[PDB]
Parts: structure tokens; C-alpha cells; sequence
RNA sequence: CAUAUUAUUAUCUUAUUAUUUAUAUAAUAUUUUUUAAUAAAUAUUAUUAAUUUAUAUUUAUUUAUAUCAGAAAUAAUAUGAAUUAAUGCGAAGUUGAA
RNA sequence: CUAGAGUCUAGUAGUAUGAAUACAAUUAUUUAUAAUAUAUAUAUAAAUAAUAAAUGAAAAUGAAAGUAUUCCACCUGAAGAGUACGUUAGCAAUAAUGAAACUCAAAACAAUAGACGGUUACAG
RNA sequence: UUUUAUAUAUAUAUAAUAAGGAAAAGUAUUUAUAAGAAUAUGAUGUUGGUUCAGAUUAAGCGCUAAAUAAGGACAUGACACAUGCGAAUCAUACGUUUAUUAUUGAGAUAAUAAAUAUGUGGUGUAAACGUGAGUAAUUUUAUUAGGAAUUAAUGAACUAUAGAAUAAGCUAAAUACUUAAUAUUAUAUAAAAAUAAUUUAUAUAAUAAAAAGGAUAUAUAUAUAUAUAUUUAUCUAUAGUCAAGCCAAUAAUGGUUUAGGUAGUAGGUUUAUUAAGAGUUAAACCUAGCCAACGAUCCAUAAUCGAUAAUGAAAGUUAGAACGAUCACGUUGACUCUGAAAUAUAGUCAAUA
């Protein structure tokens, strides 16, 4: 009963809603800005570096 | 950065090194030790060189 | 000293199974060399069933490795124990003077 | 208590108001310097004693038992018990670590009034 | 203070001088909410335990008991089980068996009616149901807008599209089985960039891997075939959906009176296996590592969790019955076939009864 105040005190779960496209669609442009966006090394980094 | 599974405990692979540090101390410590040598070599020198100065003396 | 169950193993035994060795006048398919029985036409010529022959697919036999589970040894996890250590309580008291 | 040396040496063993930092009103003494001309009943410091505020269950503390910060060690009713078992070291002695069941509603601390003591004196 | 004046040696001692004065009327929601009592003492204050007041239950028992509605109900011996049920279905897959009518002469063939699931076949029992033994993580649970090996020429069973559905054998016959025919990856060339690789396109190589007919009608012709249509099946391919396998990070009970543990052990390189990484398993060769007083290893105990239940003011604590999610198991252990997925409640072997 407490658990369920985190969620707007609802008691019992439907499924996780599903996705009609699983994946960003081509006009979705920003997504594909920041998949082919520089890709950040340093401190926060996401990549192997230049030379490793 | 996280890996495949490359051993039984090893899943990650150095990504990029932030600080060389490490290598800063190896490199200076290769360095070191032969750079005091030639200072102890001429210090020694030295030394010996004011002893028979002196001796003329 | 006695009972019980998991775990392991330079040990003993081993179902089945997996690979792995070797052997089959061992089989089955096809490929040869061949032997009988049968058909058509003027000596046959081919056909099926069997004889030898060398490629596959298995069977039996074996070589090695592992292997359920059983023993034997060890250890623990328990359960009981004559013999035995300490301490808790309480009954009205008994004895010392710390 | 153990070894080596001729009684000594070398030992084993490890018992029998935590530390630091910032701050915090006086008085009186001293104490050590720094001055100024014995006198400035001289100022700056630390030691000692009584305080104030503050703290505390109080006794009492009173520049710490106060206000705050940081680090460590320790405690969780009495008795069983620093006992048993096991381990750790030790020739051993011992030491360290160290429970559990049972029993109880106790137990303890400061202080108050008392009667008690060969407790002290003193009186009437 | 500041500025200057005299004097003395840019500076020093003295004397004087000072700019800061403005006025005006009118212009709620406050949030969360935590109480103690008895018992010490000759009496007081404090420490300190013990108990009590509250709520609840997977409840049990004592006494008692009316009707109705709803929610639950072997937590213990994953102990053993009498008896009946819980998984069948398809006759439009193949076969059989009759009755009538017609043609043929005991039968044969058609049409129509039936019977046949004790013969050959297809689909279904990997789910659901129950349980909580094992399991402290070597594959378990929870979480992440987590990943790759950058997961298969896998569809399991439907959707939307195209196509194809051939020949023999063995079965008594076939939609049963065999044999055969036909229908993404690796190379090489370039292009880029989300690049020190991937992706794209092209051209080759092999892809190269299949199938099945029944039910009705009709139309031909000569009962025989054949050819269309309607139905229901079958096979391949693209995508969608639903699904799977693997790894990471954080957390997951008590005992160190369990202090050292580990030799496939920790890491590297190859090979086999897998769709796929990895000492996961098997082989080989190297290095000496890895975990550990922030508690390893070992032992005991335990299925885990929630938007579930109980409680509290809350942090939390407890349960894991009921509702739901995940895992494991179906008397015990190992292995094998099928399959995409199983050490299957299957099969073989063994153990127990
Ligand atoms: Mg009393
Ligand atoms: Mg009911
Ligand atoms: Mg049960
Ligand atoms: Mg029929
Ligand atoms: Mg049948
Ligand atoms: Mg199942
Ligand atoms: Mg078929
Ligand atoms: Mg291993
Ligand atoms: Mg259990
Ligand atoms: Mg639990
Ligand atoms: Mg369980
Ligand atoms: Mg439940
Ligand atoms: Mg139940
Ligand atoms: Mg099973
Ligand atoms: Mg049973
Ligand atoms: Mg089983």
C-alpha cells in the first residue's frame, strides 16, 4: 500500500505499453543528429581513443 | 568500457587514458637512473680533483 | 564407543551414453568378375535369385577417455550415549567473621 | 620461567577524564619577557585559586565534564562469566579472543534525613 | 580628516583652515505531524531492565453461536497412496465393413445411405495445474531510457504479399516414410563516413534448402483419364507481430569460536563445439597469478519479488498464505532423440516402493 503512493495509489500493474516502431523513423531528424553527432572522448567519454 | 566477455572476470577494455601518470613515473624513473649517474660521476671527480689540488698543497 | 546423510577421491567396480581405436568369407544398398532359372525370336540375348568384387549406411566384436550408481578411505553436517565438568534455582537452616 | 655462557648474559611474554582544531567574562596571585621613567599599583603571555555564564542526575566541572568540528576505541539489566569449549602464541606457566542455556525483577549511581560504629573529638 | 604657512634637514615639528540639509497626499491555500503507564527508594533525582496500553494474523484452542453476500482454506512428512476422473480429436489423409439402386456374372464397378479411432496416419500434452525439495548465485530474483559476440540463410503460428506444388521407390494405400529433380554468407571492385571499422552498391561463388493432396461441381472427349472453377490443405521467399539464447553494473540471512582459500586455480595464445562471447566443456602451449579482516573459503538456513499483506508519524521492520511477476521441480541421478527452444512429468539405464 505504501509502494503503490509512488505511483498515484494505484494497486496492481498493466504491462509495459508496447512500440508500434521499435526503432527512430528516418524524419525523426534529431535522433539522427545525435546518433551522428561527434562522437564526445575525454573525461565522459563514449569511444576508444585515437591511438587505443 | 564495458566488453564481450573476454575471460571468466575480465568484461571491460581500457578506453582512454585520462592521465599517463603511471607511465610519467616509469619514464622518470628510467630516466633517473642514469642521470644522477653522470652528476655522481663528475661530483666524484670533482672531489678527487680538489684532494690533489690540495695535495700540491 | 554407536547410528545416519551429503561431499570428495592418485583407489576398486560399472549400467547406459559420447567421442575414439582397431577387426570382420558380418550384413544392407549400389559397381565389377561371374553361376543357375526364366522369357522372346532365329547360336542365343537379355532378365530375376544366388557367387566373387569396393564405396557408403549400420550391426557384432574389441582398444582408450569420461560417465548414473555402488562400494573402501577421509572429512564434515547431524542424531543418541555409559563416564564426566561447570553453574542456576529453591526449603528451613548449619558454620566462619571476609 | 626458557635457552647460551661461570652464578651471569640473551631472552620468551606483553599484564597491574583518548587525540587534534576554532572559540569562550572576571578577579586575585604568582611566573617569563617586553618596555617607560624603586615608580608607571606597567602591558603581553603561561601556572595557580575562587567565581560568572554555561553544562550536569547531581556531587562537581568551570578554559573543560562549556560552545562547535573530525578520527579512533568502548557500553547496551543483574548473575551465569571473563566462566566453558575451540583457536592463537608459548616446552610449560600463563596470556589473548570468548559465548550459550537456566534464574530473577531486579541492580546501580549522586544526594537527603536518620539511628548506628571500639568513628572522631568536644563539652554539659 | 584634508590643504596650505613658517622653520629645519623629498621629508620632519609646529599654526590655521571642514565641502556631506532632503521636507508632500494617494498608490486564504501556511502544508508533515511522533503522547505514554506500572515497578527503584525510608523519601528524592538519575541510569537500567521487566511488563502493560495499540494494530494485526496463513492462525490454533476454551466457551458460545442466527440468516445472508463476498474473500480464503495441509504452513508440518518434495511422506505413502485404495478408487473414479483430469487429453483428446479428425471418417473431407489412407484403409477396412455393410445396405439399396443401376450396369455387368461368387464377385466387379459406380451413385446414395451409413458403420469403422482394436489397422497405417495428422494435430495436441516445451502449455496449464500443483508444489517450494534444491538454490546464498557457476546459469537465481530485482533494477537499468545497459550492452554484444556487433546472436542463425531457426517460425514455432497468425497477418500482408508473390510464386511453386515434379518424378520414382516402399508400405495393402496415402497428406506415412525414404531417393532424386526445379526454386544469406564468402570472395573481388568501387563508394562513403556514424570509420582506423562498419555500411552501401555491384559482380561472381556456392545459396539451393521444399512440397500433398482431399471435398465438391462441371467440361471434354475415349468406367478411363484429362481441364477448369469453388473450397480446404501443403512448400518456398520478404517483412510485421509474438518470441527466444548470452553478458554486464547495484542489492539480496547468520556464524571468522570457519583466517587463510584457490591449482582450471587467475590471465594470455590457438584448436574443436555453438546461431553466438567466455577455462563452459575437451585438447595443446605459455605466464603466475586471482579472492581475502569493508570478511574470502567453509558451514547452517532460505525459493525471490511487487503498484501484494501487516505495522509505524516516517525511515524502516515482518510475511512471501491470498492477487500478480520470475525461477526450480513433477519419486531420485545421469545421459540420448526430436526440436528453434528439453539433460522434457518424453525415451534408455540405474536407485527406491
Ligand atoms: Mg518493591
Ligand atoms: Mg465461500
Ligand atoms: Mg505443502
Ligand atoms: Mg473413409
Ligand atoms: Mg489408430
Ligand atoms: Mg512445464
Ligand atoms: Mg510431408
Ligand atoms: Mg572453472
Ligand atoms: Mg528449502
Ligand atoms: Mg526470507
Ligand atoms: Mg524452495
Ligand atoms: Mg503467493
Ligand atoms: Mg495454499
Ligand atoms: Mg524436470
Ligand atoms: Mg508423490
Ligand atoms: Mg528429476
Amino acid at each position: 500500500g505504501k509502494g503503490a503512493a509512488k505511483y498515484g495509489f494505484k494497486s496492481g500493474v498493466f504491462p509495459t505499453t508496447r512500440s508500434i516502431l521499435k526503432s527512430p523513423t528516418t524524419k525523426q531528424t534529431d535522433i539522427i543528429n545525435k546518433v551522428k553527432s561527434p562522437k564526445p572522448k575525454g573525461v565522459l567519454g563514449i569511444g576508444y581513443a585515437k591511438g587505443v | 568500457e564495458a566488453t564481450r566477455p573476454l575471460s571468466k572476470r575480465k568484461f571491460f577494455a581500457i578506453a582512454e587514458i585520462i592521465r599517463n601518470k603511471g607511465q610519467q613515473f616509469a619514464l622518470y624513473e628510467s630516466e633517473a637512473q642514469l642521470s644522477v649517474a653522470k652528476e655522481e660521476a663528475q661530483k666524484a671527480k670533482e672531489f678527487l680533483d680538489k684532494r690533489s689540488v690540495r695535495e700540491n698543497k
